[PDB]
This record gives C-alpha cells, sequence and structure tokens, in this order.
C-alpha cells in the first residue's frame, strides 16, 4: 500500500 | 590608520586597566567569600591555554607569535573587568544590599565571559580564529556560552552595530545547530528534567536554562517560519499548523534534532503540514524560498545525516526518517493548534 505523505520530487544543481 | 572596529575597542578600553577597578573589589569585598582569586586564576588559565593555541601551528591555521596573542589577552582581560564591573553594579541583589558570593562563584559565566570578550576582540581584527575556535580551545559548551552574549550586548553599549550582529550570528548558530551535537550538555540538562522538553506555551508566557534555551530557540524559529510563509504566500492558518508540527518534532521527536539543523525539522514540518491540509507547496517550492534566508546555505538541505554515518538530501530525510516519526501527528489535520510567538 502506497504512504502518500512521502515526496516524489527531485534537484541536483550541484 | 586603524579600522573603525579596533578605533572601538580601543575607545571602550581607554584608559581602563586589565585589573578590577576599586568598584569591583569593594563588590568582591562586601562578598563572605571574596572571589577575587578565583577569578584571576580562572583568567590566568584561559589566558595560558589562548597563547598555546595561538602559538600552536596546525595546518587548518599556521600559529602566530607570543606578543600578539598577549595583546590580544590584555585587550580581552580589560573587557572583560569593564563589563563585569557594570554586570555585578547592576544586579538587583548589589541594589538590595545582599551577599553577592553565590553569583560570583559561578566558574561557567566568568569564563564564558572572558571566551566572549575574546571573541569580540578577534572579531575586531579580522581574525582568522573564527568561532567557534574560541570555545573549542577553552572547552566551553555551547548551550552554556549562549547565555552570556545578551547579558554582553546589554552591559557594553559602546559595541559596535558589526559587533552586536556578530554576537547575534554565533548565538543563532548555537541555537541552530551547536547546542543539539550528541556531546551538547544540552542533552544532560534535558535528561535531568526526565526529558521533558519544555513547550511554548510554558516559555513564551518553565523556568531555568532548559526554559531560557527553547524559548531562544522558539523565538528564532517563528521569526524564520514567518518569512517563509511569507515568501510562499501561505495562510496564517497553515503556519499555525506548521508551528504546531514543528513544536510535536521538538517535544516528542528531540532526538531527531540531535547532530542536526533547525532549519532541516522546519522545512519537512512546512511539507507534510502544507501537504496533509492540502494547502500542498512542493518540497522544491520551500527549499527555493528558504535559500534566500541569511543563516541558509546547500548544505542544510543537501548535506543532512540519516545514520550514525550517512548523508542525503532533505527529501531522502523526510522520506526515510521524517513521515515515519511524525505521520501519525501531522494526520490528526487531514484540532488543538500551538500558541505562535510574537
Amino acid at each position: 500500500l502506497t504512504e502518500e505523505l512521502g515526496c516524489d520530487e527531485i534537484i541536483d544543481r550541484e | 590608520e586603524f579600522t573603525q572596529s579596533v578605533s572601538r575597542l580601543q575607545s571602550i578600553v581607554a584608559g581602563l586597566k586589565n585589573a578590577p577597578s576599586d568598584q569591583l573589589i569593594n563588590i568582591f569585598e562586601s562578598c563572605v567569600r571574596n572571589p577575587v582569586e578565583n577569578i584571576m586564576k580562572i583568567l590566568k588559565g584561559i589566558g595560558e591555554t589562548f597563547c598555546q593555541h595561538y602559538t600552536q601551528s596546525t595546518d587548518e591555521q599556521p600559529g602566530s607569535h607570543i606578543d600578539f596573542a598577549v595583546n590580544r589577552l590584555k585587550l580581552a582581560e580589560i573587557l572583560y573587568y569593564k563589563i563585569l564591573e557594570t554586570v555585578m553594579v547592576q544586579e538587583t541583589r548589589r541594589l538590595h544590599g545582599m551577599d553577592m558570593s553565590v553569583l560570583l562563584e559561578q566558574d561557567i559565566f566568568h569564563r564564558s565571559l572572558m571566551a566572549c570578550c575574546l571573541e569580540i576582540v578577534l572579531f575586531a581584527y579580522s581574525s582568522p580564529r573564527t568561532f567557534p575556535w574560541i570555545i573549542e580551545v577553552l572547552n566551553l559548551q555551547p548551550f552554556y556560552f549562549y547565555k552570556v552574549i545578551e547579558v554582553v550586548i546589554r552591559s557594553e553599549e559602546g559595541l559596535s552595530r558589526d559587533m552586536v550582529k556578530h554576537l547575534n550570528s554565533i548565538e543563532e548558530q548555537i541555537l541552530e545547530s551547536l547546542a543539539w551535537s550528541h556531546d551538547s550538555a544540552l542533552w544532560e540538562a534535558l535528561q535531568v528534567s526526565a526529558n521533558k522538553v519544555p513547550t511554548c506555551e510554558e516559555v513564551i508566557f518553565r523556568t531555568g536554562s532548559l526554559a531560557l534555551f527553547y524559548r531562544k530557540v522558539y523565538h528564532l524559529a517563528s521569526v524564520r517560519l514567518r518569512d517563509l510563509c511569507l515568501k510562499l504566500d501561505v495562510s496564517n492558518e497553515l503556519r499555525r499548523k506548521i508551528w504546531t508540527c514543528f513544536e510535536f518534532t521538538l517535544v516528542h521527536c528531540p532526538d531527531l534534532m540531535k547532530d542536526r539543523h533547525l532549519d532541516q525539522l522546519l522545512l519537512c514540518a512546512f511539507y507534510i503540514m502544507a501537504k496533509v491540509t492540502k494547502e500542498e507547496r512542493t518540497f522544491q517550492e520551500i527549499m527555493k524560498s528558504y535559500r534566500n534566508q541569511p543563516q541558509a546555505n546547500s548544505h542544510v538541505y543537501r548535506s543532512v545525516l540519516l545514520k550514525s554515518e550517512e548523508r542525503g538530501d532533505l527529501i531522502k530525510f523526510y522520506n526515510t526518517i521524517y513521515v515515519g516519526r511524525v505521520k501519525s501527528f501531522a494526520l490528526k489535520y487531514d484540532p488543538p493548534l500551538s500558541p505562535f510567538p510574537h
């Protein structure tokens, strides 16, 4: 079962 | 030819000696236990340690000459006697005629005051010996040292705006991270209080060092939260829920702060209560606005402690650590809110 509050975003300027 | 900062310190110390004034020796002499010899022993120990470290070559900092060290120490000693006199003269016990032997025999106050006048002298000269150099050299706990800063700022009105901004900045570094390190005396203070962390209501409106510490921590974090909520245009009602989630993590999840940064807990309180109340802002939205805050630097959201020693980004921390520890609290908002300061 999925947990909604999780975040699936990403970033990597460095 | 002197810098503004250096000219200000030599104005403050002008014609004062690196000794107690006759007024301070009077106050010392009124005490059942005259503290003058133990104050002088503290200042000599700090002086020897300071000079040993200043003159010893490391590869992080080439060492310097004994003549410069003694100059800095003497200027700091004059600052120490001058501020100690102002503090002791303005003490309510002195004005009520009460023995001050207990107040003057607190070693941690004298060491903290002298370290803080060394910090003022080294800052004035643009020294590379950066806080936290002085407290590391002198073995001073950040959790104890910080309390001195506001005493010094309200006791020495000759301090320049740059000096007061420097001291305010070191105070914030301690509240944000240094006091939360795994060998901070803060954990000892929590332990003796049965690990009951003071809540915002109990400190913004019980007393002691833990109470003072958390009231400064709640003040600092409320101010930083107001600016993030304004730069992302969010409801004042989401702000109060973010604050309540933040407070939940500081009071019921205090271990999360150990070896971490205040801002890392505040941003993940922003995301999880943005999402649960459906006033969604992406964690990238939160972070970009955070970068404009003065204390912000990339490491706060790019280098976050995950295990104790692996590091990852804030999103990794949120998914691996934060959501499991906090979701049971936040989903109560999918209710009792907490008093937001000023």
